[PDB]
RNA sequence: GUACUGAUAACCGCAGCAGGUCUCCAAGGUGAACAGCCUCUAGUUGAUAGAAUAAUGUAGAUAAGGGAAGUCGGCAAAAUA
RNA sequence: CUAAUUAGUGACGCGCAUGAAUGGAUUAACGAGAUUCCCACUGUCCCUAUCUACUAUCUAGCGAAACCACAGCCAAGGGAA
RNA sequence: CAGUCAAGCGUUCAUAGCGACAUUGCUUUUUGAUUCUUCGAUGUCGGCUCUUCCUAUCAUACCGAAGCAGAAUUCGGUAAGCGUUGGAUUGUUCACCCACUAAUAGGGAACGUGAGCUGGGUUUAGACCGUCGUGAGACAGGUUAGUUUUACCCUACUGAUGAAUGUUACCGCAAUAGUAAUUGAACUUAGUACGAGAGGAACAGUUCAUUCGGAUAAUUGGUUUUUGCGGCUGUCUGAUCAGGCAUUGCCGCGAAGCUACCAUCCGCUGGAUUAUGGCUGAACGCCUCUAAGUCAGAAUCCAUGCUAGAACGCGGUGAUUUC
């Protein structure tokens, strides 16, 4: 017989998918297309995720009930420290999909970035790229040779950037290596742009810009073997029932005699890659100067680190990357920020965005001042104090 | 973009944070935190907890 | 919602499900009101289909005049007592949920409205607005 | 006849089984109390352990707003005391 | 009675097939008896979430049973359907 | 459930919608008929839960007819992409009413689903009533109380490792497999078109909302073995300070963590088509959307995008051991 009542499915099959991912930098499947009447520009960024906090602004939207009025907002920070350049890579079009032929690095490649191939650095007698440097030894021949046959072949060029995990908090010495997919200009330009930036860094604020729509791409927090009724939101089965209750019930029907993948079963949770599309830009904070988490309505110097630092990240001194909401992953963790690919023009995007107010307290409880000089005004001198 | 005070405490409230409470006869109640609605919903005195601003104006802190 | 209420309605945390009893807030005789559906409310298997401030909802009358009793009204709620977010960032909530009766066109039965009332029901039904002493 | 146990190891239960098996003595406090809770004398410290803290269990709990709409049925829990 | 009641109660009675120690009718008190409603109360539910102990998990030691023609990926066909 | 013929109904008019007398079928969600399988046992009804499929489509998308002026409605085409509810009564399937809704379509999967639950029903043993029986007892009559066992095996499914194809490390490709968004309201268009009037739209645009999904934890709320701080009872340490026990003694607050439409955020645009309406244009010197050719077009399909990465698919790059 049939259902008696319908009800929408619990779950997505297409992220019916629930494992655990390949690693904690997940991969970008898709960078924006091309378009060669543009300078050359990197599509995508790597950060870290420090935490979140809240912004007070005023809306523009003529229409709505909170039009020129102050809303709050939830937005999340991630430190973005400039990456920098150490290789290009080359991909020609074959009828069995994009294939890589050609990967140049630069002369001197930093530790951080050694450190990436290495499992056991300090047993190391150190070796990686030492008899790669001999290529630039003998006036840079080879390398222009390759460089060349990137230039003749290679229908997409991507770059080998890395980040510069030493001026970010964590005790990861180890850093990231990614390829970011060059747009702008010819292959030749392509090309010649990466040559002219090896070893050379590239800061945040070239790639993105107050107002942009980007995608975060990600690992979900992991939360380990999980049941039923939290990995797929099943209704809870009554009290009275043996055996269980966080279950579900039918696993399906005696015809056939297998069980169905499109099931609720349980298994993994969190853990997973996803790319989230469509989150705005607030801000684009630099490092290189003191009160980031001020304003023009604000005034007052401040840092958009909070009191006590970032809860369970540290404290931000680099350049910063402010966007609205939520985003995949937790703290401290690798984050890619992609440019959107499709022209998002629906109106709550091409809003140019003009913050009020940024919190800066304690996010370690219930924080209440935004800044030790104003608990001071408030409190008075103390026990500890002069 | 205004800072609001704690009914019960004294204590800045920020935008976007702690509750707010509109009694019966429409008098609005602004608290900073859950330990400052919940010692107003078990009626205590804010004159008689020790932290608060209205103890140390009181008692000339 | 929807007949008679200009304007539109922002998402506010749904506080009373089928088979609340709010109070009464109008002079129209009740003292209070059983509300057993909402205007608007969507479909889901189990979901008992909540309220909450500013929504018209099918109600009967279990105390109070005789004349009001054993039959559905309309019933608009102008107070809610569970915490729900506006906008511009604050939580904030009632001492009570209680509510006024209307017709399917949003003109209410009685004259004026005790106690406080929300704004999101006042800009919304503005018979409600007019009756109404201190909004919020 | 006289030792010893008289039972979560000496009895009966296929056993060194959370079962069953007649009785005497009977401290202090709280408290109406041979109730519960804590201590003195006397007696034990026996029951495979170590490490982690997934799911689902078993036992114990707590929940915003609503208050039986759940369910054959207020079953279970809460409330009361 | 409820918004709604194949439930409940009060009446009505040509009652398939009520009825007088096959005891009839009624009854205060009593009931771990059956049923209906109301107040209170609550995670029964909306709609789930979190915490604790012992498991399950891993390890050292100890170490069974059920069942077992042979065994173990399906779709359709035919076939004791 | 669907047709064929058309005597009539539809003021007029067979076929807008209907349609008698007849007649042709389909379906196995009815009940029979049969007794083929199972009586050295395939666990009964109904509900809950959960997945998938069918289309004879209720809604939504695009259309065609009308006895289509508008609105509303009715008939039909492609269409199963997507949803199809909350309750009172009954053990109910069935039913009936209350209300919301965009709509409250019909079904299948051993009449799906009991080593998933529950056990109200039927259907042991206890018992009462009625009728029947001389009786023991019967009832396809009513009522009440009545043990729901086992997975640790193989497969399947969900997750997790993993030998080998010089070793090891890093960056990648993408075959294949899956896939997702959904529906409404208000304002404006506009009291406009249309209409004698009564009434009364739609496309575009804006603001939000419903259902679902993926995250997230700044805020709010919940949780408390932070046994963190404070308070309280009984008792014990001669008092005090400080503690022990009451299986976490209890109470208030409570960071962190987890978590909630109880919180916040986000959820893509290109092509090819179906139905259909067309273009040129013969067959058939005319005419025709069709025959060759062809234009536009559905929530469809495929791709973009998203998830996983073949552990026997592949690329690039780094280092590559001396007693």
């Amino acid at each position: 017989s049939h259902r008696k009542y319908e009800a929408p499915r619990h779950g997505h099959l297409g992220f019916l998918p629930r494992k655990r991912a390949a690693s904690i930098r997940a991969r970008v499947k898709a960078f924006p297309k091309d378009d060669r009447s543009k300078p050359v520009a990197l599509t995508s960024f790597l950060g870290y995720k420090a935490g979140m906090t809240t912004i007070v602004r005023d809306l523009d939207r003529p229409g709505s009930k909170f039009h020129k009025r102050e809303v709050v907002e939830a937005v999340t920070v991630v430190d973005t420290p400039p990456v920098v350049v150490v290789g290009v890579v080359g991909y020609v079009e074959t009828p069995r999909g994009l294939r890589s032929l050609t990967t140049v690095w630069a002369e001197h490649l930093s530790d951080e970035v050694k450190r990436r191939f290495y499992k056991n650095w300090y047993k190391s007698k150190k070796k990686a790229f030492t008899k790669y440097s001999a290529k630039y030894a003998q006036d840079g021949a080879g390398i222009e040779r390759e460089l060349a046959r990137i230039k003749k072949y290679a229908s997409v060029v991507r770059v080998l950037v890395h980040t510069q995990i030493r001026k970010t908090p964590l005790a990861q010495k180890k850093a990231h290596l990614a390829e970011i997919q060059l747009n702008g200009g010819s292959i030749s330009e392509k090309v010649d742009w990466a040559r002219e930036h090896f070893e050379k860094t590239v800061a945040v604020d070239s790639v993105f810009e107050q107002n942009e729509m980007i995608d975060a791409i990600a690992v979900t927090k992991g939360h380990g073997f999980e049941g039923v009724t939290h990995r797929w939101g099943t209704k809870k089965l009554p009290r009275k029932t043996h055996r269980g209750l966080r279950k579900v019930a039918c696993i399906g029907a005696w015809h056939p005699a297998h069980v169905m993948w499109s099931v609720a079963r349980a298994g993994q949770r969190g853990y997973h890659s996803r790319t989230s599309i469509n989150h705005k830009i607030y801000r684009v904070g630099k490092g290189d100067d003191e009160a980031n988490g001020a304003t023009s309505f604000d005034r007052t110097k401040k840092t958009i680190t909070p009191m006590g630092g970032f809860v369970h990240y540290g404290e931000i001194k680099n350049d910063f990357i402010m966007v609205k909401g939520c985003i995949p992953g937790n703290r401290k963790r690798i984050v890619t920020l992609r440019k959107s690919l499709y022209t998002n023009t629906s109106r709550k995007a091409l809003e140019e965005v003009s913050l009020k107010w940024i919190d800066t307290a304690s996010k370690f409880g219930k924080g209440r001042f935004q800044t030790p000089a104003e608990k001071h005004a408030f409190m008075g001198t103390l026990k500890k104090d002069l | 973009m205004k800072v609001e005070i704690d009914s019960f405490s004294g204590a800045k409230i920020y935008p976007g944070r702690g509750t707010l409470f509109v009694r019966g006869d429409s008098k609005i109640f602004r608290f900073q935190n859950s330990k400052s609605a919940s010692l107003f919903k078990q009626r205590k005195n804010p004159r008689r907890i020790a932290w608060t601003v209205l103890f140390r104006k009181h008692h000339k802190k | 919602s929807g007949n008679g209420a200009q304007g539109t309605k922002f998402r506010i945390s749904l506080g009373l499900p089928v088979g609340a009893i709010m109070n009464c807030a109008d002079n129209s005789g009740a003292r209070n009101l059983y509300i057993i559906a909402v205007k608007g409310s969507g479909s889901r298997l189990n979901r008992l289909p909540a309220a909450s401030l500013g929504d018209m909802v099918m109600a009967t009358v279990k105390k109070g005049k005789p004349e009001l009793r054993k039959k559905v009204m309309p019933a608009i709620v102008v107070r809610q007592a569970k915490s729900w977010r506006r906008r511009d960032g604050v939580f904030l909530y009632f001492e009570d949920n209680a509510g006024v009766i209307a017709n399917p066109k949003g003109e209410m039965k009685g004259s004026a409205i005790t106690g406080p009332v929300g704004k999101e029901c006042a800009d919304l039904w503005p018979r409600v607005a007019s009756n109404s002493g201190v909004v919020v």
